[PDB]
């Protein structure tokens, strides 16, 4: 049941309610060491993008507003930008807490 | 138990050499013939970047593991560079060399070069560039070499101010894919056999051309440069072309710069075998020192006076040299002082390669330069048949070149070229 | 690792108030009795505290 | 012509350099700023070389060669 | 091919006594090249404060002619053959060495015998060198360096010969004379006190027959017939500040007693001493080395630069730290050193252990690379602990370090001790002497 999984995937999507503020998902990550890591290490126009995405639904939270429908974050092109910087932050981490135990 | 010195050239022109010693510690260099002048304009100062990105991440081993791993057994890394080419030395216990030798290919051969790292190590070349220029002799240096030539040797080894801050890895990038391919590098072994010098050749160095970027054959320029400071000294270079390496020349200049004088042998002495040091002290009263730059690269060559004199007395230090080195031009030199000169120079040359890490450093460069191995006394025996007729022509040849100075210090009374 | 006297949000006061505070060397035994007024005010509040638990 | 600065025409404020002490009533074209640039390294001061003997020695005579190593402190070679 | 035969392999240091009681020692190589020199048990430690700088003046005087080769002319016949001649001397040893080829070795000899027997001097040269060495101080004054182990050697040894420099007050160096350095010579260039080391293409019977045909006559005899002793020097937990707010940078040493030249113990600070290490700003690694205080050091961007040291006397010495660093940085520097100096008296584990044991053996073997630090070792060696130590044996001595035992002499030599502290810069956040003496132990422990 691959479809019943991924229509359900679609309607969580939609039903997270972040898509409403223009936000990714990359964006909705709490701010830990290793995600501050992966911010740092992002090139700059994503940077400015994503800081600009913030302050977009934040300005959008104070008015307890949401953005038309034509303009939501669409399920397909949700790109996942951060998943590579942090999986690199993740190895680095582990191989250095793994040399620590030994 | 050091039968020989096994030299092989690969048929993608990478030499081995390996010398099996059974010493305690092996120490293994990559030679690279990607020095500062294989830059032009339009990358300044990526050689000293590339030499400071050796602790980076490499496709193999992250910059941690390269560091824990490299001080974990021990050992020691390090990259000596000068304007012609690098050196990429790793060296260890005999017993740990192996792991010591994929890190160092690691590092050499498949660099990763991250943007956040470079952006990191910015600051790290700022701090070496001005802890390098701490001594005066490095600046003048610097600014002989900017003025001597027009291209291809005029390129400096420390990064520029205006660059720092804009090197990108992509020029790294492109740097490492144009100038370390396969018929330029020498992989060079003491106490370590040649088997597997010749494993990791086939393994981790079989992936590149051999030729990459030929150069600009560095053109002279002459003229002059003069760097209001104010020191309590002044230092002053004069220098001519010379011999390049390799010419029947470049052996009679190296005997002529120990003819004059090109260092000290005595810990607080006077100098009285140096012809420069004793024409300067006739006439002067004031703390100085003059020797004998010279320098010999591929294509050209360097060879003049160096002076480190008062702020007053810098013009009668300067023409007493200059004087002195006119005289030797004109014939009026002892046989003896040559024959004094060709056993300094036998002496130090000896003395240069009685140590391991020098003894690599001559078999690399001499694999990089000429592409085999000179023996010591093939080399000592060339020093003994220089002439003095070549002595005096290489000196009537510095006398009658164009001159490139470099000053720096209180210059009112540091005279000029066209005043000598 | 850090240095937890100087970092900590809390123990930073108190670090720069009676453990790394700058003082003159020379101050003669007067300069103790305002701390002892703070010792003897704290000591008040004690004893009021059980004097007030029976009064 | 003299007044050598009126005398070159578009070099003139390129050859004399004006300030003020007092300001003008008139406001200056180009007030310009100097920007928040970088600052040098501090080093520790060296040895200087005061007499005969101390500056034998500290003449170069060979290429300059630099070296890096990774615990090894930085050093160079005249 | 393992490390244990390899080390196996190394010559042995032949060692000989000739009549008068002038040791003869050699090591062998295939070397071209050769360094031979003479070694001297006498330096600042055998001065009793009216002939403080004599070692370095008589240094200085040594190059300067002889009864036989009067003037410069001896320096023609070690620069006319391509010898380099150098001189050092310490608080307690003094070295005369020239390296040159093995063609010129019986000239060399000759030179080495003759400088340190028959040293003409005239009262000519005596100023000028006195002028001299003046200007020679006057220059090391501005290394700051240099100014901090002197304060460090001066407040750790208060009151005893070792408190005083190698150079000597200036005044010594104005009222030195002619009487006091042939005093200084016929009370301490005798032949029980002397060491002849060659190193590289020499054969030990060549040396020998030199040795015998020039250094036969020493003037061994005891003339004033009074004994010269070494009493043990007080070591004393002070500390000295030079407060000059004008110097861009401070440096900071702080050292407590150390075991002495014959002590094994020594092996296993030195294993302590690579646990800690050493780092200066131009450093290729960065946040990943190895030692934790290098590592917050450039994490947190504290000190210039920071170096351990184990200096060592007879019965006595210096183990301790020297850093340079910003004044705003100074007691958290301080801090951060204190806690790995505990950290080795409480939890020092295996592998930091083994890493120090691998760093000790590859800097202690790599430091043996040439003919000049062969004959300092074994001159050195024939002059502290009377014998040349094999390097199998310093293997046999690294191999037995474990972690146990290090925390037991680091316990024994750092924890709960009163140390020496030398600052000199703007060392104003540089704290008391009694937090530095409350950092020298742990209420959790
Ligand atoms: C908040 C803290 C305090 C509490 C709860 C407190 C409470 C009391 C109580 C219940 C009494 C009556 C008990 C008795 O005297 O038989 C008392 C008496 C008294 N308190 Fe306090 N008190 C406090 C602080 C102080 C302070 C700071 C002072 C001044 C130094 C002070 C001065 C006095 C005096 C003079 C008396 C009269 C003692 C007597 O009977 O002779 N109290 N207090």
């Amino acid at each position: 049941s691959s479809k019943w999984l991924d229509g359900f995937r679609k309607w969580y999507y939609n039903a997270a309610g972040f898509n409403k503020l223009g936000l990714m998902r990359d964006d909705t990550l709490h701010e830990t060491e290793d995600v501050k890591e992966a911010i740092r290490r992002l090139p700059e126009d994503l940077y400015n993008d994503r800081m600009f995405r913030i302050k977009r639904a934040l300005d959008l939270t104070m008015r307890h507003q949401i953005l038309p429908k034509d303009q939501w974050t669409k399920y397909e092109e949700d790109k996942f930008y951060l998943e590579p910087y942090l999986k690199e932050v993740i190895r680095e981490r582990k191989e250095r807490e793994e040399w620590a135990k030994k | 138990q050091p039968q020989d010195l096994e030299f092989t050239k690969l048929p993608n022109g990478l030499v081995i050499a390996s010398l099996e010693n059974y010493a305690p510690l092996s120490r293994i260099g990559l030679f690279v013939k990607a020095g500062s002048r294989y830059e032009d304009s339009n990358n300044l100062g990526t050689s000293h970047l590339l030499r400071l990105a050796s602790s980076l991440t490499t496709k193999g081993a992250s910059s941690f593991k390269i560091t824990r791993g490299i001080e974990a057994v021990g050992g020691k890394l390090s990259v000596t560079a000068t304007r012609e080419n690098m050196a990429y030395t790793v060296e260890g216990i005999r017993s740990d060399i192996e792991i010591l030798m994929e890190f160092l290919l690691n590092v050499t051969t498949a660099p990763e070069f991250r943007r956040w790292e470079v952006a990191a190590l910015r600051s790290q070349l700022k701090i070496d560039k001005a802890v390098a220029f701490q001594n005066s002799q490095t600046r003048i240096i610097e600014n002989l070499h900017d003025v001597a030539y027009k291209n291809a040797l005029a390129n400096p080894l420390y990064c520029p101010d205006y660059r720092m801050g804009k090197i990108t890895s992509e020029e790294l990038h492109y740097f490492v894919q144009n100038h370390f391919t396969s018929a330029r590098m020498a992989l060079v072994g003491l106490g370590v056999s040649h088997s597997v010098l010749k494993q990791v050749a086939e393994q981790f160095l079989n992936m590149r051309g051999g030729l990459g970027l030929a150069g600009a054959k560095a053109k002279y320029r002459g003229g002059e440069i003069r760097e209001q400071n104010g020191d309590n000294l002044v230092h002053a270079a004069i220098v001519a072309e010379s011999a390049a390496i390799g010419n029947a020349e470049a052996n009679a200049f190296s005997v002529l710069q120990h003819l004059l004088g090109a260092g000290p042998h005595i810990k607080r002495g006077n100098n009285t075998t140096s012809l420069l040091s004793q024409s300067v002290a006739k006439g002067s009263h004031q703390p100085f020192d003059v020797s004998a730059f010279n320098a010999s690269y591929s294509d050209s060559g360097l060879f003049g006076i160096y002076t480190i004199s008062q702020a007053a007395a810098a013009g009668e230090v300067i023409n007493a040299a200059y004087n002195q080195v006119k005289a030797v031009a004109q014939g009026n030199l002892s046989s003896a002082d040559v024959q004094a000169a060709k056993n300094k120079l036998k002496a130090g040359y000896l003395m240069s390669v009685e140590t391991s890490e020098g003894f690599l450093s001559e078999i690399g460069s001499q694999a990089l330069a000429a592409g085999s191995y000179m023996p010591p006394s093939t080399v000592l025996q060339q020093i003994d048949s220089v002439a003095d007729a070549d002595v005096v022509k290489a000196a009537k040849k510095f006398v009658s070149g164009k001159k490139s100075m470099a000053a720096s210090g209180n210059l009112g009374h540091t005279p000029f070229l066209d005043e000598l | 690792m850090t240095n937890m006297r100087k970092t900590h949000p809390l123990f930073k006061i108190i670090n720069h108030s009676f453990i790394d505070l700058p003082a003159p060397s020379n101050i003669s035994s007067w300069w103790n009795f305002g701390s002892l007024l703070g010792v003897c005010l704290m000591v008040q509040i004690i004893t009021g505290l059980f004097l007030a638990m029976h009064y | 012509m003299l007044s050598v600065a009126a005398r070159s025409g578009p070099f003139a404020p390129v050859l004399s350099a004006t300030s003020r002490g007092v300001a003008g009533a008139l406001r200056p074209l180009l007030q310009g700023a100097v920007p928040a640039a970088s600052e040098p390294p501090v080093l520790d001061v060296k040895r200087p070389f005061l007499c005969r003997e101390s500056l034998s020695g500290q003449a170069a005579a060979r290429p300059l060669v630099a070296t890096v190593g990774l615990n090894v402190p930085a050093s160079v070679r005249f | 091919a393992t490390f244990a035969q390899a080390l196996q392999s190394v010559p042995e240091t032949q060692v000989s006594i000739l009549d008068n009681g002038l040791r003869v020692a050699s090591e062998q190589s295939s070397h071209a090249t050769c360094t031979v020199g003479v070694w001297i048990d006498a330096g600042s430690r055998y001065e009793t404060e009216k002939n403080n700088g004599a070692g370095y003046f008589l240094e200085h005087l040594a190059f300067k002619g002889t009864k036989n080769r009067p003037g410069n002319a001896l320096e023609k016949e070690v620069e006319s053959i391509g010898a380099h001649l150098n001189a050092y001397s310490t608080r307690e040893h003094t070295a005369y060495l020239i390296k040159a080829l093995s063609k010129d070795l019986p000239k060399v000899v000759e030179l080495l015998a003759d400088i340190v027997q028959n040293s003409s001097l005239e009262d000519s040269q005596i100023e000028k060198e006195r002028d001299v060495i003046l200007r020679e101080m006057q220059e090391n004054d501005a290394s700051m360096q240099n100014v901090v182990f002197d304060y460090l050697h001066a407040t750790a040894f208060q009151g005893t010969p070792l408190a005083q420099a190698v150079e000597g007050p200036s005044e010594n160096v104005r009222r030195l004379s002619r009487t006091d350095l042939t005093d200084y010579l016929n009370r301490h260039y005798k032949a029980p006190r002397m060491v002849l080391a060659a190193a590289g293409g020499v054969e030990h019977q060549q040396l020998l027959d030199l040795a015998q045909k020039h250094l036969s006559s020493v003037s061994r005899v005891y003339e004033e017939d009074a004994v010269p002793g070494l009493t043990p020097c007080r070591f004393t937990g002070s500390e000295i500040r030079h407060r000059d707010d004008a110097l861009p940078l401070a440096h900071v040493a702080i050292a407590v007693e150390g075991p002495g030249w014959a002590n094994p113990d020594n092996v296993t600070l030195q294993v302590a001493n690579a646990i800690i290490g050493h780092y200066d700003c131009t450093y290729g690694g960065g946040v990943h080395l190895s030692s934790p205080l290098a590592s917050v050091a450039v994490a947190n961007k504290l000190c210039q630069s920071f170096q351990t040291f184990n200096i060592s006397y007879s019965d006595t010495g210096l183990l301790g730290a020297h850093f340079v660093c910003d004044a705003m940085s100074i007691d958290d520097m301080v801090f951060f050193l204190q806690g790995q100096w505990m950290r080795l008296c409480t939890s020092a584990t295996e592998s930091e252990v083994t890493r120090g044991k691998n760093i000790l053996r590859n800097a202690l073997v790599s430091h043996l690379d040439g003919t000049t630090p062969v004959c300092e070792d074994i001159g050195r060696s024939l002059l502290t602990y009377g014998r040349r130590i094999p390097l199998a044996e310093w293997e046999s001595r690294i191999q037995e370090v474990d972690a146990q035992m290090l925390r037991d002499i680091c316990s024994k030599y750092f924890y709960d001790q009163c140390p020496a502290v030398a600052g000199y810069g703007p060392i104003e956040q540089l704290p008391d002497y009694n937090r530095i003496r409350s950092g020298m132990f742990w209420l959790r422990f």
